[PDB]
């Protein structure tokens, strides 16, 4: 019999940006 | 053996003849061979939009290797292709993509400088999780790998200018778009393969017509691919129509129904009628079998023709002497001439039917998924199908359209450049709609711009396009999205006189260049569209002086008025300013009649049979009529004074669908009757 | 054989008739076969919606194969279906599920395009088959893409094809966008008519075809997610099981059984009686109804068995059409079909004599019961006119005018290309305008939040169309969508208010004139949304000075005409003439004030009932609230704050003082300028 | 044993995602009896798993 081996499980998250006008 | 797990021996496939005998492109193939025999940076990339057959370019390179047209570094190599999606998709954990990737490199070093690699979706390999480019960095750099790219120019400038090792561990080889004639020769090379597969023949004028219509009525797909799809789907449709039949189904249902009737009746007559219909069905069936046997013989002799061509290519590779002249001079002309005997024989015998796919089948496949010039010959009649009066403007516009599609003037100058005057409401916009309709597609498949509004500098910044880093940016000007999403439409300019005169400069750049640079750095062309400018400056000049005054001198008079108004540079670039006179009271009455026609159409959509007094029509035409505005007050006044009391009486539970409903007059109004 | 392990032969099931007869779609199947016998791009995939007989398209193609309704190249072929979890049944090791898979591939190599497999959800089979030290089906059958042993068919949705299929090159150039269209009402009805008898077999009932078409009607009107024939199938079959439950009822049996066991308890206790006789009567009644119930059950049992016999006769004569027996055709037809139909109808009229407690024909009323568990014009008209008077008080001229406008709207004999609502509502503020919009939502759109409140008071500025509608970005109201057009893209079934049209601009009237003519409206983003399922309402206050002034001793029609002339002074008359009707809201003088203050008093009474209090108001206090609460300029708003102050501050002042006892009639007597609560 | 019971026993297993996987394991083993009709079970879930683990596999629809 064998054992339930542990994993590594690479995960990821993201970013927004932001653009900004000028008035004139 | 990940090569067995992930790669495709294309040399095996073309060695077994599985692949396209790809035609042309020899300069680019040669530059790829130049790149593939360097010492370092031994990797070409292929830059072109997908569907131009960069895959097929590598395929034809592999076929040349099968031929052995290569210099002395490539004789004996094995070209193998690979995806990145086959590697990314198995990434549960850390380090599972990359075991596959390194085992790939172990097989690559294991074959010891003998394998040429192909990888498409290079911009995919940028992002997988560092992830992918850095493990391939040494073998891309140290000559121990011969990667071949395939991607698009946008993805090149988006992805591949980021990692410098991703830049210079590849090399650009530009991939161009194939021409019209080269597509024709390509399909000529591809004709026999298709005719072998779909068991039928192909009209070659229908091939060049398919090329013409593929450029004409398709925007997205391009060559070779779109004509491939057209000819394949049309050949499949014809093969289905041959491999059925309909009259046999009608006769079979007829004979089994009369068989059940005669079985029920057991006066007769039905044994005789059944025997006649069975004889006719047997005749149609035997004709069907004779046609299928004829096409079977034609396809077998066509496949033997292709096998003779493959055999004479094998003789060109191996070098048998009498086999070359024997196979050529015997087998090619006699099999082609009895294939043409089968062609004229099946032109005789296919009745119920054809096998040679015509361009009407191409029209089916195309419009599902040809009287243009001759309709343009009757284009004035088309415009007066819907709009009454203003004959001269219709004539001049048709002159411009004939000059356009005949192509005499400067093609870098736009199609329609027309300033319009006079009082509105008579159907100027209706002329615009029907003009875009019977000219190209539709009434309101156009662009309308309210140039009454725009009077200042910021107004110009609106309709032109805001400069970057400012307010109105990321979806261009008012104009620019409107044309860039509409490659074939009509631009409308209402109240040109209200604008500040600087927008006329933008109009002049339109009329000269046709490409117009916005604030978003991209030029949106106008050369395949029509600009219509409209105004109302000499409205009363025409209203006071239309009576027995001509077209030309009154045009010149109001043209002088415009010269008092507008720029001499601007009126220089005008093709023609038409008059747009007020027509008459009876013609505007007739336009009201056509509004009654579409009204009665909508009543029939509800399902009512409603008629009218013609005196009631005269009272209608005298309700909202004004010379100052046109028929639009007449339109809305008639619409209100009909839709309110009539639907009032309908919701009063008076009108029944299917009665004589005569719109009789009141003393000043209109009542409906029920008879 | 590995083909015998975990593959689902559709041709075998259709040869056994196990698949259901699929009706129609012949253009789709024809164009599918067009895609089938191609040289390149040889694997079709049904792009559609979840639930639309896409599986049934494949199985109907297999039925055309068994019928021989196919071209000769498809003759002799094999339509199979491969299950995933069947292959993942007994295999988790290092290369055993994958060994089974590759053996299936070797059997595909054994047949060489003879078997034409089907596996739907290609994107699922590509981007979800995760395995540890082992592969998927996607990258193991991606060789079979470029090996020609795979003429397989797919099925997906419009979005996931684009996610996980269009991005790959090989998974592009082996595959064809075989779009499948949304079917009609009547074709769905025809499929229902074809498959009605199968359900009548399974569920022991009968089905009304008017109920079929009305079920299709209310399903297409009301049911959102479910599709065709999915919602029709589910309504029919769920109603069938409902009537089956009604078969396995009754209820007066339970009435009499509880009665007899109760009187049995009583008589067993009393061991005067009379209850022996009462028990004997009720037991005889119960036994009679019980035997009647069993007789009806036997009647339906024989009826359903002979119905199933009729369908088995149809199956047998179709087998005779496939095989070709001579006397069997005419024998089965002319004997078995008319006699079983006429004695099935004899049993049907026998039931319709004896169906006292039971039914078997699923009516449209049963479908309405299912749907309520899940007509229009005149009822909507009358109840609309009724519901006008409830929330909004008074304004009976406006009641009748908007009633006329809704009537001419839902008639649809006006311009249908105009939007539903085009309204200018003139009058002062306070006056139920927002309440009228919400009541219009409350009955036309049957809810509260079917509205989008936007005033045009904020849109005197030049950038009205940008923030309102959608623009070239750099703004805020772009990733939000916008103010108006993209909220209609959120809410296509709504009511639009436009307050303060006197605060306008040239890019207000023009956008509104495109609304008035079109309904579809050009945003910045380039995606017009129609407004012809929605109501557009404007309000102003321009001639409302005259409305506040001279509503007394003046009429409604001439006042409306004069204030329409005033709007023609303010606006361009070409703008204001595409509106359906411009109406006038009068100042709400006395009884409207008394009613709405009474509404707020009653909800106050309600919340203090939740506290536990019982309060009565004096009408003199109501008079002082009418004086203190209404102003000629604003109306309900000083009434709200006057109620607030002059009621709730002494009220809660004394309740928190512990002065008032729960359970007393708390009369709101008057002070000199205030209201006193007393305890009596 | 559930096959032996032959419609007599009616199953009810809520939190149906656990039947989708229970540590190959359970979804790939039961999903035959699901997609064969021998199972006569009853599900019960939160709306979250109905969006996530149910509508995604349209093979269970
Ligand atoms: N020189 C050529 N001779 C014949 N056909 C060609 C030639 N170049 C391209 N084509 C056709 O172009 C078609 C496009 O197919 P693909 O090779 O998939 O397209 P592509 O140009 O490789 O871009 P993608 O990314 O693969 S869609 C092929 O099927 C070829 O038949
Ligand atoms: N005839 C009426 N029937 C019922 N409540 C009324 C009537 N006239 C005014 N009201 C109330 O007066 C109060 C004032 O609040 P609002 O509804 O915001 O003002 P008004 O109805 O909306 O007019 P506007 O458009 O807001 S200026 C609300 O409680 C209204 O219900
Ligand atoms: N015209 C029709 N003929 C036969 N079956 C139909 C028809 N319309 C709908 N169906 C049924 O609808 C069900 C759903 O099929 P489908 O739309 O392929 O599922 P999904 O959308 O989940 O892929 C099928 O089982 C099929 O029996």
């Amino acid at each position: 019999a064998a054992a339930a081996a542990a994993a590594a499980a690479a995960a990821a998250a993201a970013a927004a940006a932001a653009a900004a006008a000028a008035a004139a | 053996q990940a090569l067995k797990k992930y790669t495709i021996d294309l040399t095996e496939r073309a060695e077994q003849g599985k692949l396209d005998p790809v035609i042309g492109r020899d300069e680019e193939i040669r530059r790829t061979i130049q790149v593939l025999q360097r010492r370092t940076k031994n990797n070409p990339v292929l830059i072109g939009e997908p569907g131009v057959g960069k895959t097929a370019i590598v395929e034809g390179l592999a076929q040349r290797i099968i031929n052995g047209e290569v210099p002395e570094g490539l004789k004996g190599r094995r070209v193998l292709a690979l995806d990145m999606g086959a590697l990314v998709a198995g990434a549960k954990y850390r380090g599972e993509f990359e075991e596959r990737l390194k085992g790939v490199l172990n097989d690559l070093a294991k074959q010891e400088g003998n394998v040429i690699l192909f990888i498409d979706a290079l911009h995919t390999m940028v992002g997988a999780g560092m992830d992918a480019g850095n493990m391939l960095k040494p073998a891309l750099a140290r000559g121990e790998l011969h990667c071949v790219g395939a991607t698009t120019l946008d993805e090149y400038r988006q992805y591949i200018e980021k990692d410098a090792a991703l830049e210079r561990r590849f090399q650009k080889v530009f991939v161009a778009e194939p021409s019209v004639e080269d597509t024709i020769a390509i399909l000529r090379g591809l004709k026999e393969r298709y005719e072998l597969h779909h068991h039928v023949q192909i009209t070659d004028p229908a091939i060049v017509a398919a090329a013409t219509l593929s450029h004409r009525y398709i925007a997205d797909r391009q060559l070779p691919d779109k004509a491939i799809d057209l000819i394949d789907e049309a050949a499949s449709s014809i093969r289905m129509q041959i491999d059925s039949p309909e009259e046999l189904d009608r006769l079979d249902r007829r004979i089994i129904q009369l068989k059940l009737e005669q079985q029920a009746l057991m006066l007769d007559m039905l044994n005789e009628e059944l025997s006649d219909k069975e004889r006719q069905y047997s005749e149609l069936e035997e004709e069907w079998k004779a046609e299928k046997a004829s096409l079977s013989g034609t396809q077998t002799i066509k496949a033997e023709l292709e096998q003779a061509k493959i055999a004479i290519e094998q003789a060109r590779r191996v070098g048998d002497l009498a086999r070359m002249s024997e196979l050529q001079y015997g087998k090619i002309p006699e099999l082609e001439k009895q294939l043409e005997a089968a062609t004229q024989l099946e032109g005789k015998t296919m009745r119920l039917l054809r096998n040679k796919v015509t361009d009407a089948e191409i029209a089916e496949v195309l419009a599902r998924w040809e009287s243009e010039r001759e309709k343009l010959l009757r284009m004035e009649q088309e415009l007066h199908h819907r709009v009454i009066g203003q004959n001269e403007a219709v004539d001049a516009v048709s002159n411009a359209i004939r000059r356009s599609r005949a192509g005499l003037a400067d093609p870098n100058r736009p199609i329609g450049s027309f300033l319009f005057l006079g009082p509105t409401g008579v159907g100027k916009t209706e002329l615009c709609k029907a003009l875009a309709n019977f000219m190209f597609d539709s009434d309101e498949a156009m662009v309308r711009i309210d140039m009454s509004e725009f009077m200042e500098k910021h107004s110009v910044s609106r309709l032109v396009g805001a400069p970057p880093g400012y307010v109105g940016y990321e979806e261009g000007g008012y104009l620019t999205e409107a044309v860039r999403r509409r490659p074939y439409s009509v631009i409308l300019l209402d109240a040109v006189e209200k604008a500040h005169p600087d927008v006329f400069n933008i109009l002049l750049q339109v009329l000269d260049d046709g490409r117009l640079t916005d604030g978003q750095g991209r030029t949106v062309d106008f050369r395949n569209t029509v600009v219509i400018m409209t105004s109302n400056l000499g409205s009363d000049l025409i209203q006071e002086r239309f009576g027995e005054l001509d077209y030309a001198h009154m045009k010149e008079l109001v043209l002088g008025v415009v010269s008092h108004n507008f720029r001499p540079e601007f009126i220089n670039r005008i093709d023609e300013v038409v008059v747009f006179h007020p027509l008459g009271e009876q013609h505007i009455a007739s336009i009201a009649q056509i509004q009654l026609k579409r009204l009665y159409k909508r009543l029939e959509e509800r399902g009512y049979e409603i008629h009218i007094s013609d005196e009631a029509l005269k009272l209608l035409s005298e309700n909202g009529y004004d010379p100052v505005y046109g028929a639009r007050p007449l339109k809305r006044a008639i619409q209100q004074q009909i839709e309110n009391p009539l639907a009032q009486q309908i919701l009063s539970g008076e009108l029944v669908p299917g009665k004589v409903i005569r719109l009789e007059v009141n003393e000043d109004r209109i009542v409906a009757v029920q008879h």
